[PDB]
C-alpha cells in the first residue's frame, strides 16, 4: 500500500532529470501509474501515465515532447525522464497509482552549485523553558538548493517536533529551524541529536544538543 | 480539456461542524463501460495526497465513514458530515474519464477553534556559530491561535528593524495551532556590541505582551 | 482485503 519516489535533485537548464518510483503492496501491473505536477500554488497537473501491464502511455499534450515514461515489472518501478529542462520545470513531481500516492520529489532547475547546510545548536537553557517544558533544537543555515530533512534520534523521535518551512536568505542559501519541547527534568539524562540529511550534496550531519548552564 | 471547478476555495469549519465540497466538470464524467471515474484527494499540509474516494461514491480502506460522495454526470458533491481536527488540509477531485486526467482547484479545510496563548522561548547563539562570525538569535512561539502574532527584537532596548526573518508552521492536525520562528542575524562585532537581546511577543491570546530576554554574557 | 478500485481505465491492449 506504498509508493516510495527517489531524492531530490538538482539539475542545469537545458539538462535533464530521471526520477523513480517503487511500488509495494498492490498489483504493480493491475493500475495505470500516473505522473503529476505539482506547481508552487496547490495545482494539480497531469503529465501522463504508463500502464505496467502492457506498457502503454498516454500523455497530456503539453509534455508529450519532453516525458518518457517507463515501468520495470520484474522490480515494480516505474520512472520518468523529462528531458530539456527549463525554469517552469522546477517542481514537486507525484507518481500516483490505485490509491496511493508518494511523497514527491522536488527538482530544482538552476545553474548554482550546490552548498551543503552548516548545523548549529539550538540549546536548552531557563530561557527556553515554559511550564516545566523546555525547547531545544537545530539551525540549519546555509544550503542550497532545498530541501534538507531532518530528524531526530534516528527517527525515533517525532512527538512535539516542529521543523520549520525554510526562509530565503539574501544570499539566495536556505535556512530553516527544526525544534522540539520535551520535559525540563530529562535534560540530564535524555540525549537528543538532530540528523540533517541534504541529498544534492551527499551531506549528512548529526549534531548533538546539550543544555546550557544559563 | 474537461474542466474541473471546485467550490468554495477555502472552508474555514469548527470541530463538528458538516461540511461540503462541489466538483462540477465541464463535460459528463460517464465513460463508455458504465462507470463514472471520479475520485476525491485530501493533500494534508506537509504532505502527499491521499485518495479517499474512488468511483464517486465508494470509501478506500481506512477512510473513516463520516465522508461520502455523490453525484453523477457533471456534478459532484464530497460531505464531511462532522469535521475531524485530522480533516485539514487541501481536498482535491480529479477525474479519469476523459484524456487529458485533469484535476479540480483544490479547496483548502481549515479548523477554527478557541485563541491559545503561545509559550515563547529564546536561545543564545552557539559558540560554533560565533566562531564562524556570525551570531542568529532564534525567538520560538509555540502552539498557538490564532495565526496572527506580532513579534519584535529588542538589543539593548532597541526596536531592531531589517535583520530579522520569520517562519510558520503549517497547522497542527491534531491541536490546530501554529507555530512560529523568529531569526535575528547580526554579525559577530555587531553581537559584541550589545548586552540585552530580547524579543517582545503580543498575541489575543495574551493580556499584555511577552518578552523573552537574555544578556550576552550569562548564557 | 480487497483490491483498491481503478482512478481511471487502463488502455487495451496494443495488439
Amino acid at each position: 500500500a506504498y509508493l516510495q519516489q527517489s531524492g531530490a535533485e538538482l539539475v542545469r537548464s537545458g539538462a535533464s532529470v530521471k526520477m523513480s518510483c517503487k511500488a509495494s503492496g498492490y498489483t504493480f501491473t493491475s493500475y495505470n501509474m500516473h505522473w503529476v505536477k505539482q506547481t508552487p500554488g496547490q495545482g494539480l497537473e497531469w503529465i501522463g501515465y504508463i500502464y505496467p501491464g502492457n506498457g502503454v502511455t498516454n500523455f497530456n499534450q503539453k509534455f508529450k515532447g519532453k516525458a518518457t515514461l517507463t515501468a520495470d515489472t520484474s522490480s515494480s518501478t516505474a520512472y520518468m525522464q523529462i528531458s530539456s529542462l527549463t525554469s517552469e520545470d522546477s517542481a514537486v513531481y507525484f507518481c500516483a497509482s490505485a490509491a496511493y500516492w508518494g511523497q514527491g520529489t522536488l527538482v530544482t532547475v538552476s545553474s548554482a552549485s550546490t552548498k551543503g547546510p552548516s548545523v548549529f545548536p539550538l540549546a536548552p537553557s531557563s530561557k527556553s523553558t515554559s511550564g516545566g517544558t523546555a525547547a531545544l533544537g537545530c539551525l540549519v543555515k546555509d544550503y542550497f538548493p532545498e530541501p534538507v530533512t531532518v530528524s531526530w534520534n534516528s527517527g525515533a523521535l517525532t512527538s512535539g517536533v516542529h521543523t520549520f518551512p525554510a526562509v530565503l536568505q539574501s544570499s539566495g542559501l536556505y535556512s530553516l529551524s527544526s525544534v522540539v519541547t520535551v520535559p525540563s527534568s530529562s535534560l540530564g539524562t535524555q540525549t537528543y541529536i538532530c540528523n540533517v540529511n541534504h541529498k544534492p550534496s551527499n551531506t549528512k550531519v548529526d549534531k548533538k544538543v546539550e543544555p546550557k548552564s544559563c | 480539456d474537461v474542466v474541473m471547478t471546485q467550490t468554495p476555495l477555502t472552508l474555514s469549519v469548527t470541530i463538528g461542524q458538516p461540511a461540503s465540497i462541489s466538483c462540477k466538470s465541464s463535460q459528463s464524467l460517464l465513460y463508455s463501460d458504465g462507470k463514472t471515474y471520479l475520485n476525491w484527494l485530501l493533500q494534508r499540509p506537509g504532505q502527499s495526497p491521499k485518495r479517499l474516494i474512488s468511483l464517486v461514491s465508494e470509501l478506500d480502506s481506512g477512510v473513516p465513514d463520516r465522508f461520502t460522495g455523490s453525484g453523477s454526470g457533471t456534478d459532484f458533491t464530497l460531505k464531511i458530515s462532522r469535521v475531524e481536527a485530522e480533516d485539514l488540509g487541501v481536498y482535491y477531485c480529479w477525474q479519469g474519464t476523459h484524456f487529458p486526467r485533469t484535476f479540480g482547484g483544490g479547496t483548502k479545510l481549515e479548523i477554527k477553534r478557541t485563541v491559545a496563548a503561545p509559550s515563547v522561548f529564546i536561545f543564545p547563539p552557539s559558540d560554533e556559530q560565533l566562531k564562524s562570525g556570525t551570531a542568529s538569535v532564534v525567538c520560538l512561539l509555540n502552539n498557538f491561535y490564532p495565526r496572527e502574532a506580532k513579534v519584535q527584537w529588542k538589543v539593548d532596548n532597541a526596536l531592531q528593524s531589517g535583520n530579522s526573518q520569520e517562519s510558520v508552521t503549517e497547522q497542527d492536525s491534531k491541536d490546530s495551532t501554529y507555530s512560529l520562528s523568529s531569526t535575528l542575524t547580526l554579525s559577530k562585532a555587531d553581537y559584541e556590541k550589545h548586552k540585552v537581546y530580547a524579543c517582545e511577543v503580543t498575541h489575543q491570546g495574551l493580556s499584555s505582551p511577552v518578552t523573552k530576554s537574555f544578556n550576552r554574557g550569562e548564557c | 482485503p480487497p483490491p483498491p478500485n481503478p482512478n481511471d481505465p487502463p488502455p487495451p491492449n496494443p495488439n
